[PDB]
This record gives C-alpha cells, sequence and structure tokens, in this order.
RNA sequence: UUGACAUUGUGAAGAGAUUUACUUAUUCAAUGAAGCGGAGCUGGAAUUCAUUUUCCACGUUCUAGCAUUCAAGGUCCCAUUCGGGGCUGAUCCGGGUU
RNA sequence: GCUUGUGACGGCCCGUGAAAAUCCACAGGAAGGAAUAGUUUUCAUGCCAGGUCGUACUGAUAACCGCAGCAGGUCUCCAAG
RNA sequence: GAUGGGGAAGCUCCGUUUCAAAGGCCUGAAUGCAGGCCACCAUCGAAAGGGAAUCCGGUUAAGAUUCCGGAACCUGG
C-alpha cells in the first residue's frame, strides 16, 4: 500500500498553520505579585481581528510593576469589552465583564473564559468564538473550584486559577451558512490545509482503506478500534456507537 | 527646608514602580553554582548512614586552635630549611663527621595517607587528624572504625585545607604525629584525654545513631504548625 | 519620506505647543483638561475618606 | 555578611583579557609590499580608439592590476608619471583585465605625457 | 497495551488462606527565576484565671491623563567654596525562584 | 476621448488584507550654561571626499529550452488615425 | 543555519532561544582604573518586497541616467 492521507499530517510540510497575518499569540499576563495580591489596571487600547480565529482580540497596556515602561497584552475579547475601558486584574478585582480573577474568587454561576486549567499557565479552556465555562462550586480544601466546560463535561480545577469575566465576542458565526465553495476556500487558506477533502471511499486501495472500488462502499466496518494502528485508523475511531442520535 | 516638600511614593499595588531590593535569594544562579547548593541540601535531606555521618561531629575552634598550636611547632623541614640540614651537614660530615648522626633527629608532624594509615596500623603514632571535607568521603570514613579497633587517639576535625597549611602545602587530609617533644608530653595526653571525650570512646554511641533527616524550612514550619500547633 | 526628515528644520517637524508633533490640538487639549480634574477629585477622594477615618 | 542583588539576572563577570606577547613572529621576514605603484598601472592600453582619447579627452587609459582599486590607480598613476589625476573610471575588459580612464588635470596635457612614456 | 524486574527512597493504619503520610530522585508548568515561608508593627472587636485570648483589616475602581534619574522628607558623619558617605524612607528572620 | 496619477468617497468578507533595516518626533530634566561677556553647527554660506562587482548584444518563426537557423515552449513595460 | 547543549556505533540527528556565567556602547579620570546606563540573542535568505541621493543636451563603427558640456542632489567627514 502507501502512506494514507492522515498520516501525512504529523511531518509538517504541507499541513502547518498558516501564521503570518496572525496578532500575536492570545495569552493571559503572566500571574505575579500584583494579580496574586492585589489587583492592577489597564485600558483596552483597541479590539481588533486576528486571522484564521473567528474570535476577536482586545489588546490591553499595562504598566510595568517592577521598571517604568508599557507592557502589552493580547487578550480575547469578552462580547462587551470596549475600547478604552479599564480592565480589572487580580484577586482583590471587581466582578466586573473583562476583569480577569481567581476562580474561587467569584460566587457559582459566575461564567468565564479563558481560563486556565492550572494556575499560571495564561489560559486555556473557552477560548472560542462565544464560548463560556460556569463556576459550579467551590471547596474548602486544596484550592479547588468545579466548572462545567462547554463540551459539558464538569471539570475541578484550581481556585488559583485565572479566568476573564464574560463570554467570548464572535457571536454566532457558524449560523450563516457557507454557502459556496469559495468561502470554504478563504476560510481555510488563514487557516490551514485540510480542504476540500477526498473521500477515501473514493480512492483506490493503494491510497487508504476504504479505497477498495468496482462499486463505492467501504466493505468492513468503518468503526476501527483503538488500539489501532497508524495508518488503519479512518472514520469512526473510538466510536461509542453510531447512526442519528436526536439526544437534546 | 522649606524651599521643598515632603513626597512619600506609595510603593503599592497599582502606583509607584517598585524600589530595588535585595534578590540575592530569588537570583538565577549558574548551573554549578545549583549543584553545590544542592548537592548538601541532597545529604542534608536522605538519610546518612552511621559511618558516613559519623563525621559533622567536629573539634570546636577552642580544643581545635589549641591542637593545632601543639601541632603547629612540629612543621616538618621547609624549602630553604632543607638547604641548611643538607648542604652543611652533607658537607660537614662528607669525610669528617658520623654518618646520620652529625644532624640532628627531627620531629614533624608526619603527613599523607598511606603514611598516616600504614602508622595507624602498626601503632606507632598517637594523635590523628581526620579532616571531615574529603571527595570521595571512602578515603578516610574507615579510619574512625579502624583508628579505635588500632587503640590510636584521633580527632576529626574541620579544615581539610586548613591541616595543609600545617605541613606546607594547600591541603592534606590525614595529619598525624608520633613522637613529639619530651616537654610537650603533657599537652598530647591533655590532648589525648579531652579528645577521647568526643570522638573515640562515645564512638560507639556515634554509629548506633544514625543522621538524616531534617526537613528544611518551609516543610518544617508546615509539620510544626501542623501537629504541634493545631491538626 | 522617512530619512528626509533628518534634512529638513525643526520647524517643519513640529508646532507650537505641548505634544508640538506626536499629539493633535484636541487631544492635547482633552489631555490637559483629563488630568486636572482627577488631580482634583483625587485631593476631593483623599480628604473625604479621611473624614470617615476621623470622627469613627 | 551578604551582598545586594539588585536584579536576579546573573552575568559573567569581566576579566582582564590579556594581551598577546607572540615569544617567536609568524613569519620570517614581513612580506615586501605587494601590489606597489610598479605592479597598480600594468601597462597602456594604446588602441587606435583609446588614442583618440589621449589627444582629445585628456585621459590616460592603463591596464591595470584587477587587485587595484582606483585609489591605489591613482595614487600610483601620480607617482609614476608625476601628473594631477582628475577621476578615475575603471572597467574590466572582456579578457578579465581591469582598464582604467586616468584623466589628467587642465595643468597637464596627455598627449606630451603619453609620448613622453613613448607612444605616440 | 498488560504484568514483572530495575530506576526506588521515607512513614502509618485497617484487611487476606487493600486505603494515604512525607521531599530529596524523577515528571509537568511560569518567570527579564520580585516579593515566597515563619515571626513581629500598628487599628478594631475577642473580654474579665482583667494575659497571651484568639479572630479581622492592614497602600490602586466615576474619567481613553500623569507615573522613569541609587527618592523626596527626616535623621547622623566630612571642613562641606560643591558637593560628598551611613542609616531611615521601604519591619524581621531563613537564602527552598514561584 | 485614451493611458495614467491624485483628491474626495461607497461597497465586499466565518478572507479584514507582510516583516525588518532605517528616519524624524514627543514626554522627561541629567546636564552645561552671559556681560565687556558665552550660547547655539536642525538658519544661511563656504572646504574635502565617496571604494568594490555588474554595464556589450539577442530576448526569439535564428542569439534561451526543445539533438537544429524546429509552425512548439518561456515572466514584463510603452501603444497613433 | 552555527553556538551551551541533548540524541545516534557513526556518517551525523534535533534545537535557534532554548535547563548556558552568551555583552558593547557613551563619558571623564593617552589610558588604565572609577563612572554609569542598556542587554533574549551569530548568520544566510529578494538584480519583481523595504531602500540615502541626477537630470537635460551633445557624443561612438560599436558604451553611456556611467563618457563630455551644463545644472543639481545625497551620505560622510
Ligand atoms: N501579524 C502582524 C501584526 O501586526 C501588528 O501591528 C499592527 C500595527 O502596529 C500596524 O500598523 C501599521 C503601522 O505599523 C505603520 N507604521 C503605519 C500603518 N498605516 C499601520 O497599518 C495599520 O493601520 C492603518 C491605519 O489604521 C490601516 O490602514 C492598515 O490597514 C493597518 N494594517 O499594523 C498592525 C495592525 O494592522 C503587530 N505588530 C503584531 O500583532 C503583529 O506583527
Ligand atoms: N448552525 C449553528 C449550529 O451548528 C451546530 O450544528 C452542527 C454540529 O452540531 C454538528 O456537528 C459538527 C460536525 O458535523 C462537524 N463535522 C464538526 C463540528 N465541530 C461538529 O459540532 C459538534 O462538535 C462540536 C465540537 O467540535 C460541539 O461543540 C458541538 O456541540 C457538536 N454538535 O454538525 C452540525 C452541522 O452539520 C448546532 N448543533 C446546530 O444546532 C446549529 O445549526
Ligand atoms: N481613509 C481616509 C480617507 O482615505 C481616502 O483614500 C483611501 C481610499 O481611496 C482607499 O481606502 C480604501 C477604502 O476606499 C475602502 N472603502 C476600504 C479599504 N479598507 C480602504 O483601504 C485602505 O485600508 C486598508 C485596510 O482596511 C489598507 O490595507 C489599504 O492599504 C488602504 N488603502 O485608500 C486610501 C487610503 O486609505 C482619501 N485619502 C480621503 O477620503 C481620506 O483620507
Ligand atoms: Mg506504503
Ligand atoms: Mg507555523
Ligand atoms: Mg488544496
Ligand atoms: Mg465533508
Ligand atoms: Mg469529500
Ligand atoms: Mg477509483
Ligand atoms: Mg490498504
Ligand atoms: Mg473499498
Ligand atoms: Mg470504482
Ligand atoms: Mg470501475
Ligand atoms: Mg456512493
Ligand atoms: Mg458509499
Ligand atoms: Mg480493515
Ligand atoms: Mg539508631
Ligand atoms: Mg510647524
Ligand atoms: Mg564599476
Ligand atoms: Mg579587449
Ligand atoms: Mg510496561
Ligand atoms: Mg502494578
Ligand atoms: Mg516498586
Ligand atoms: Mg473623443
Ligand atoms: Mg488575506
Ligand atoms: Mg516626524
Ligand atoms: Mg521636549
Ligand atoms: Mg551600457
Ligand atoms: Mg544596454
Ligand atoms: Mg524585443
Ligand atoms: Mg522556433
Ligand atoms: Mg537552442
Ligand atoms: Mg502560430
Ligand atoms: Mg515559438
Ligand atoms: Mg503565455
Ligand atoms: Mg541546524
Ligand atoms: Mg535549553
Ligand atoms: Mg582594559
Ligand atoms: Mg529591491
Ligand atoms: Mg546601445
Ligand atoms: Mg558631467
Amino acid at each position: 500500500g502507501r502512506v494514507i492521507r492522515n498520516q501525512r499530517k504529523g511531518a509538517g510540510s504541507i499541513f502547518t498553520s498558516h501564521t503570518r497575518l496572525r496578532q500575536g499569540a492570545a495569552k493571559l499576563r503572566t500571574l505575579d505579585y500584583a494579580e496574586r495580591h492585589g489587583y492592577i489596571r489597564g485600558i483596552v487600547k483597541q479590539i481588533v481581528h486576528d486571522s484564521g480565529r473567528g474570535a476577536p482580540l482586545a489588546k490591553v497596556v499595562f504598566r510595568d510593576p517592577y521598571k517604568y515602561r508599557l507592557r502589552e497584552e493580547i487578550f480575547i475579547a469578552n462580547e462587551g469589552v470596549h475600547t478604552g475601558q479599564f480592565i480589572y486584574a487580580g484577586k482583590k478585582a471587581s466582578l466586573n465583564v473583562g476583569n480577569v480573577l481567581p476562580l474561587g474568587s467569584v460566587p457559582e454561576g459566575t461564567i468565564v473564559s479563558n481560563v486556565e486549567e492550572k494556575p499560571g499557565d495564561r489560559g486555556a479552556l473557552a477560548r472560542a468564538s462565544g464560548n463560556y465555562v460556569i463556576i459550579i462550586g467551590h471547596n474548602p480544601d486544596e484550592n479547588k473550584t468545579r466548572v462545567r466546560l462547554p463540551s459539558g463535561a464538569k471539570k475541578v480545577i484550581s481556585s488559583d486559577a485565572r479566568g476573564v469575566i464574560g463570554v467570548i465576542a464572535g457571536g454566532g458565526r457558524v449560523d450563516k451558512p457557507l454557502l459556496k465553495a469559495g468561502r470554504a476556500f478563504h476560510k481555510y487558506r488563514l487557516k490551514r490545509n485540510s480542504w476540500p477533502k477526498t473521500r477515501g471511499v473514493a480512492m483506490n486501495p493503494v491510497d487508504h482503506p476504504h479505497g477498495g472500488g468496482n462499486h463505492q462502499h467501504i466493505g468492513k466496518a468503518s468503526t476501527i478500534s483503538r488500539g489501532a494502528v497508524s495508518g488503519q485508523k479512518a472514520g469512526l475511531i473510538a466510536a461509542r456507537r453510531t447512526g442519528l442520535l436526536r439526544g437534546s | 527646608n522649606p524651599l521643598t516638600h515632603s513626597t512619600p511614593k506609595n510603593f503599592g499595588i497599582g502606583q509607584a514602580v517598585q524600589p530595588k531590593r535585595n534578590l540575592s535569594r530569588y537570583v538565577k544562579w549558574p548551573e554549578y553554582v545549583r549543584v553545590q547548593r544542592q548537592k548538601k541540601i541532597l545529604s542534608i535531606r536522605l538519610k546518612v548512614p552511621p559511618t558516613i555521618a559519623q563525621f559533622q561531629y567536629t573539634l570546636d575552634r577552642n580544643t581545635a586552635a589549641e591542637t593545632f598550636k601543639l601541632f603547629n611547632k612540629y612543621r616538618p623541614e621547609t624549602a630553604a630549611e632543607k638547604k641548611e640540614r643538607l648542604t652543611k651537614e652533607a658537607a660537614a660530615v662528607a669525610e669528617g663527621k658520623s654518618k646520620q648522626d652529625a644532624s640532628p633527629k627531627p620531629y614533624a608532624v608526619k603527613y599523607g595517607l598511606n603514611h598516616v594509615v600504614a602508622l595507624i596500623e602498626n601503632k606507632k603514632a598517637k594523635l590523628v587528624l581526620i579532616a571531615n571535607d574529603v571527595d570521595p568521603i571512602e578515603l578516610v570514613v574507615f579510619l574512625p572504625a579502624l583508628c579505635k579497633k588500632m587503640g590510636v587517639p584521633y580527632a576529626i576535625v574541620k579544615g581539610k585545607a586548613r591541616l595543609g597549611t600545617l605541613v606546607n602545602q594547600k591541603t592534606s587530609a590525614v595529619a598525624a604525629l608520633t613522637e613529639v617533644r619530651a616537654e610537650d608530653e603533657a599537652a598530647l595526653a591533655k590532648l589525648v584525654s579531652t579528645i577521647d571525650a568526643n570522638f573515640a570512646d562515645k564512638y560507639d554511641e556515634v554509629k548506633k545513631h544514625w543522621g538524616g533527616g531534617i526537613l528544611g524550612n518551609k516543610a518544617q514550619a508546615k509539620m510544626d504548625k501542623r501537629a504541634k500547633n493545631s491538626d | 519620506r522617512p530619512r528626509q526628515y533628518a534634512t529638513v528644520s525643526k520647524t517643519h517637524k513640529t508646532v507650537s505647543r505641548a505634544y508640538g508633533g506626536s499629539r493633535c490640538a484636541n487631544c492635547v487639549k482633552e489631555r490637559i483638561i483629563r488630568a486636572f480634574l482627577i488631580e482634583e477629585q483625587k485631593i476631593v477622594k483623599k480628604v473625604v475618606k479621611e473624614q470617615t477615618e476621623a470622627a469613627k | 555578611a551578604l551582598k545586594v542583588r539588585t536584579s536576579a539576572t546573573f552575568r559573567l563577570p569581566k576579566t582582564l583579557k590579556l594581551a598577546r606577547a607572540p615569544k617567536y613572529a609568524s613569519k620570517a621576514v614581513p612580506h615586501y609590499n605587494r601590489l606597489d605603484s610598479y605592479k597598480v598601472i600594468e601597462q597602456p592600453i594604446t588602441s587606435e580608439t583609446a588614442m583618440k582619447k589621449v589627444e582629445d579627452g585628456n585621459i590616460l587609459v592603463f591596464q591595470v592590476s584587477m587587485k587595484a582599486n582606483k585609489y591605489q590607480i591613482k595614487k600610483a598613476v601620480k607617482e609614476l608619471y608625476e601628473v594631477d589625476v582628475l577621476k578615475v573610471n575603471t572597467l574590466v575588459r572582456p579578457n578579465g583585465t581591469k582598464k582604467a580612464y586616468v584623466r589628467l588635470t587642465a595643468d597637464y596635457d596627455a598627449l606630451d605625457i603619453a609620448n613622453r612614456i613613448g607612444y605616440i
């Protein structure tokens, strides 16, 4: 046989991300004396669009605590954050949209974005346009909150971990139908080259396990094991069950 | 005075860029610096076996500097000191004076390892000085168990390099004398009996007990304030 | 063009005011004012919160 | 005791960096001056065209060391033929030899000095 | 992928004819390795074996300013024509960067 | 009217449309600073110098590729009635 | 794509600010000590990208925004 398409992607080459026109990385401010004890103030200087990301970025200046200089940060704008507003950052900071706080420092029910999985990693969960995570409870022991992630699975993280108050801008972006091949073409021109996608059942047997011909059919179960080997994994991979669900 | 004003800076979160402070604890140190500090701590933690931990019992500078002062009048023959005794006595005795009798019998501090051990094996020395800092530590540790069984009184001392300046060199490890001066018989057996106190006879107690432990600062105040306060 | 500015007299590269180049006019005007209003209200906030410090 | 570390960023201390005391030279004798003035200007270019430039343009056309820049040329042109050199334009002929167009100032006649070198 | 053996140290219970101590190996994360760990200053109630008696606070939030010169002030030395040094300003103690 | 540049604008995106060298400017106040004088070289004028390699010509039904002076292939500027 | 480095029997592989003690400016006292700031970072990579600055007229068998005549400009002293 050949090396199927989904193997060739881990070598980089063609399949690397298209990064040129991006803003910087979107990261919180470093977790320091400022945010850990008091709070800090900075102006969101502009929000702005980041290529291949559908979730506008907010550029927040801060004043360097330990030297006289300005320090710019790249935050993911939270829907209602606005140019000129004052962002407050720390455990003593208030509860308001745009502010970044420790998680134990909010009451349960609070909704938050860009939330760190462990303290000071400068944010992971709910970065995408229109995402949020709700704090479902706290702990006396071991600085633990517990939160429900956008996937719906609840995960228990450190009450010292941060997150910014709100839910990311960029709204209902996926409601609008792509409507055209070209609209999906430019979608991925600025992201990575996964598009368009040729169907494995349409290839020859050399190119894909599906590629058996003479009719177009997969010919053996489309559900592959987890212990399967690189080059056999195509189709429904760990699939627990299959078919149309209708599960609300 | 009142052409001026008193304008205190707020030096607190949100204002007034912090003043220079002593970061000497926070400094990111060169790698070699890190290890030598961290090699200590590693040896400070864990559990030291008895025969290794039998050191760190050292001689207080009181007994030390006085012991050293005894040894310090016994310095072995030096560079120019060997020019005199040789080119004179090897001349004056050449065809003339008596063989080996033309120069006086010496008294010195008798240095080197296989030197010192062979003595202690043959019971020809009285006071031994074994320095605490020797890498490898195996070059020594057998002696305190050997010096007891051979009945030679010994002293674990500071200054592997301190014992060296006594002997003219940079470093020493073992330094032990043998004969001494007929007058100094007092101090030696005064040293022997007060040095037999800490490490000679008390040594068999040092063995039974091990060493190690030392949770260190942040872990100490954690266990104290846990069990010993409230928990 | 950028390097031509090292060939030109300084009475081009600026005008006469605080922030002669850089920020313009109404923005330097708004600069002054907004400073003064917060500096005042600072004093006001120190004292009104130093009086509820005192008599209680 | 202690010391005040004002910064937590460590840096390599400065150190004397002694000068060099060789003890045996390198070379036996320094190289004599390669590319001297009798090298630089190599030979005249006497072609009928360059010739017409002598009796009109007040320019002396010379083959030159490929290694000789416009300074070396002008210095060695002055030194050898004892004249003031206005300007110097050098190309490299197709054959891989440099041709220099050396203009003499108003104070001199290029045709005179030409057949003072004995070509005319 | 699963088991074993070795990297592999220190502890405690409670079970058969397995749950969880500790940090120094090793593993991850952050930093231009700044503010950790313990104790103390001052302010309020704890309150009456009128104290050792614990808890609490202990610099920034109407504003699209400003924030840098080992710090002004205060308090000591020097002969100080002019600048010059110590400590305070900014508690202490450990050097375990978090 | 043609080509073309510029001024003011309108629309398009789940596409919002390089980087660095370089140059000027501001805030700041370290500093030097005059009277029988000391100040400024971002105002005018005046002095000297600027190396090295390339530079021809074809660029195509003959100068490149395609065994060739091959009906093929090979990026671009100017454009009259 | 070197460098502390970490792989690989090795030819070599990874890495480009990383688990590194990674410096080079301006001033005074003809040159060292005393000042002092500042310090994440070799280099290669565009004859269509960025970019200091020239024009006209004349001239050859064959070169010219290059030569000549005239008029300029830019960088560096
Ligand atoms: N991925 C590119 C990013 O560019 C960013 O830089 C942003 C700005 O600093 C930069 O702005 C440039 C400016 O540098 C340059 N000196 C002048 C230029 N007109 C500006 O351009 C920008 O602003 C103008 C006016 O609003 C717009 O017309 C233009 O479309 C826009 N790109 O353009 C970016 C915004 O478009 C950051 N350097 C960084 O996040 C990253 O490198
Ligand atoms: N159009 C906006 C919304 O899009 C979603 O609908 C889409 C998805 O729900 C559904 O699944 C798509 C999947 O087909 C497509 N190949 C990839 C996409 N990520 C999937 O979406 C799915 O996974 C994402 C996470 O990846 C989950 O957050 C989401 O709940 C889930 N439905 O495919 C639908 C389109 O074919 C909403 N479920 C739907 O109610 C609504 O139309
Ligand atoms: N932008 C201000 C106006 O620009 C006008 O001229 C502008 C327009 O002709 C043209 O601007 C177009 C605009 O027409 C059109 N409707 C929107 C488009 N984005 C603009 O383009 C401009 O901005 C984009 C960034 O979005 C830049 O990447 C691009 O280089 C820039 N020309 O480019 C010019 C420079 O921006 C006039 N000068 C005047 O009316 C006024 O100054
Ligand atoms: Mg194959
Ligand atoms: Mg990439
Ligand atoms: Mg494609
Ligand atoms: Mg599809
Ligand atoms: Mg398809
Ligand atoms: Mg087929
Ligand atoms: Mg197959
Ligand atoms: Mg098939
Ligand atoms: Mg078929
Ligand atoms: Mg068929
Ligand atoms: Mg079909
Ligand atoms: Mg089918
Ligand atoms: Mg199969
Ligand atoms: Mg014991
Ligand atoms: Mg002006
Ligand atoms: Mg040339
Ligand atoms: Mg020729
Ligand atoms: Mg295994
Ligand atoms: Mg097991
Ligand atoms: Mg085990
Ligand atoms: Mg017409
Ligand atoms: Mg684009
Ligand atoms: Mg300017
Ligand atoms: Mg100014
Ligand atoms: Mg030409
Ligand atoms: Mg030509
Ligand atoms: Mg043509
Ligand atoms: Mg042809
Ligand atoms: Mg051909
Ligand atoms: Mg044709
Ligand atoms: Mg053709
Ligand atoms: Mg074509
Ligand atoms: Mg490489
Ligand atoms: Mg590294
Ligand atoms: Mg020097
Ligand atoms: Mg170019
Ligand atoms: Mg021509
Ligand atoms: Mg001319």
